[PDB]
């Protein structure tokens, strides 16, 4: 069984970017109450809709839209790094700042 | 869907949406239920019916003190199960005993036993939140659960959460199930990308490491996801392959969902906010999936082995292989209700619903709103085994036969003329009963009959 990370353990500053476009990074704060800082608007360009909450899973992390249900999943690849697919088959990287 | 109505295509899309086998899912082989059950049992480990009575009868103890040689194992500080851990573990054990011919009775190892199980906590992990041993091991029956001051998930198990699923999962190991792939927490960085088959996710088995979202299922509601507390579709098939199906469970008339008579926390819903994730095992009787309390659009399939989108989630409810569920109740959303080969009572409720009774004589209630009753084969509703549309509202509801006619229409006549597609519409005022008879084969007599409570008109029929 995978160890599920608590919101307190995931919280902090995270950098998002798409591979092949490393120069267009977003830095966003994930708060212990599972919300984002205002900079989460930066993800709008890749995701279309902006997430409003996040939820850890044992194997990754969900960014959940404003209706409380629609989601983008990212799989935990290594400590402090999640990866998911955006814009077709592009690779979105979420790494500790 | 070629040459048919949108409403038929909606039914047909949904009935095929979760199809398994003989194709690729996420770049991996699609496994059927039976294939996944094979993979979940690939170790070949089992308990055996040592006392020869047709059943695996097992004892279990919550450890009160470290067992002899505990320090040898290097597990850190030992812990007895808390009251909450015991209660939730009893519920997890029950949900396995429900589906397969294995019994769990708390107590010490005794001469009648086919085996003995142990439950306790440890404090030092090399990566895993819990672990257990297969029933062919020397430590058969043992499962252990991690608790230290950086991991408290296992201190707070409850319905729908990961602590409770972990109990179900590790108990699954003690019964002879493996992870669906050769991976283990703490060994490298495993990924769904390297899974053996597409359906290795938490939508199909509590033994999977991988999020259901990988296969598209939405288990998130009101800002957070949930985890099945009880064995899922492939788990049920696997443990039944090992020890046999428990046909005694819920063998009378059972309601699942709202107004549940199942007496299980994971089968019970009591508000529109509930996050239901379950796979129905049922031994007999006339049974109902009651999802009336939800306002979200739902898609309900009564086919054995099939998945449903319930409560605003997708792919979160299923019926286990070998279970016949007879009735379904939609909610106030715009729903899809799909029957099976048995006589079904389908109730759409409020909203504009699409109903498919399938084989046999079904009693179909559209409810309020504009509902569509979908027909795919002539055998769906024959003169000797005919649907009754129990609340048909002419001028509002629709009867859709385009799965049969492929939009070649009907020839409405006073009396059959010997041609395929001749249709006779009648109304009997004393019974307030409409009749639609069709001669689809063209033999001069009806081979198709739908009875309606309330008049039915030619302009109520889509064909
Ligand atoms: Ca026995
Ligand atoms: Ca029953
Ligand atoms: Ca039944
Ligand atoms: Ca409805
Ligand atoms: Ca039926
Ligand atoms: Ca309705
Ligand atoms: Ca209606
Ligand atoms: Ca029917
Ligand atoms: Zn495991």
């Amino acid at each position: 069984s995978l160890m599920l990370l608590s919101p307190a353990q995931v919280a902090g500053s995270w950098t998002f970017y798409v591979q092949g476009a490393e120069q267009d990074a977003c830095t966003v704060t994930l708060k212990k109450d599972r919300t984002f800082s205002a900079q989460v608007s930066c993800l709008q360009a890749w995701l279309g809709r902006t997430p409003t909450t996040w939820s850890p899973t044992p194997d990754g992390l969900l960014l959940i839209g404003k209706d409380g249900s629609q989601s983008l999943f990212l799989e935990l690849r290594e400590a402090g790094r999640y990866e998911g697919s955006v814009e077709g088959s592009k690779t979105l990287v979420m790494q500790r700042a | 869907a070629n040459g048919t109505s949108s409403a038929f295509t909606q039914v047909d899309n949904f009935s095929h949406f979760y199809d398994r086998g003989n194709h690729l899912v996420n770049g991996k082989p699609s496994f059927t239920v039976d294939q996944a059950a094979d993979q979940l049992t690939r170790s070949g480990a089992s308990w055996y019916d040592l006392n020869g009575d047709g059943v695996i009868n097992l004892s279990y103890t919550f450890l009160t003190s470290p067992p002899p040689g505990y320090a040898s194992r290097g597990l850190g500080t030992f812990s007895s199960f808390s009251g909450l851990q015991k209660e939730q573990a009893k519920l997890s054990l029950e949900s396995w005993a429900d589906v397969a011919k294995v019994t769990f009775t708390e107590g010490p190892a005794a001469r009648g036993d086919d085996g003995h199980m142990t439950f306790a906590n440890f404090s030092a992990s090399n990566g895993g939140a819990a672990f257990a041993y297969l029933p062919n091991s020397s430590r058969k029956g043992e499962s252990w659960y991690l608790i230290n001051k950086d991991y408290d998930v296992n201190k707070t198990p409850g319905e729908g959460n990961y602590g409770r699923q972990t109990l179900t999962h590790e108990i699954g190991h003690t019964l002879g199930l493996s992870h669906p792939g050769d991976y283990n927490a703490g060994n490298g960085n495993p990924s769904y990308r390297d899974a053996v088959y597409g359906e290795d996710t938490r939508a199909y088995s509590v033994m999977s490491y991988w999020s259901e979202k990988n296969t598209g299922q939405v288990f998130t509601k009101t800002g957070e996801g949930a985890y099945a507390s009880a064995p899922l579709l492939d788990d049920i098939a696997a443990v039944q392959k090992l020890y046999g199906a428990n046909m005694e469970t819920r063998a009378g008339d059972t309601v699942y969902g709202f107004n549940s008579t199942a007496d299980r926390d994971y089968y019970s819903a009591t508000s529109a906010t509930d996050k239901l994730i379950f796979s129905v095992w049922d031994g007999g009787g006339n049974d109902t999936l009651d999802f009336s309390g939800f306002s979200q659009n739902q898609k309900i399939n009564l086919a054995a082995g099939s998945f449903s989108d319930v409560g605003g989630m997708t792919g979160n409810v299923s019926i286990a292989q070998g279970v016949t569920i007879e009735n379904a109740i939609g909610g106030s959303g715009n729903d899809l209700l799909l029957g099976n080969a048995a006589s079904n009572i389908l109730k759409g409720g409020a909203g504009n619903d699409i109903i498919y009774g399938g084989g046999g004589a079904d009693k179909l209630w559209g409810g309020s709103g504009s509902d569509t009753f979908v027909y795919r084969e002539v055998s769906d509703s024959t003169p000797k085994a005919a649907d009754t549309l129990m609340d048909f509202q002419t001028g509002l509801d629709k009867i859709d036969l385009t799965g049969i006619t492929h939009l070649s229409g009907l020839n409405f006549v006073n009396a059959f003329t010997g041609q395929a597609g001749d249709a006779v519409v009648s109304y009997n005022q004393a019974s307030n009963a409409g009749s639609l008879q069709v001669d689809f084969s063209g033999h001069g007599v009806a081979d198709f009959l739908i009875t309606t409570v309330g008049q039915v008109a030619t302009y109520d029929i889509v064909a």
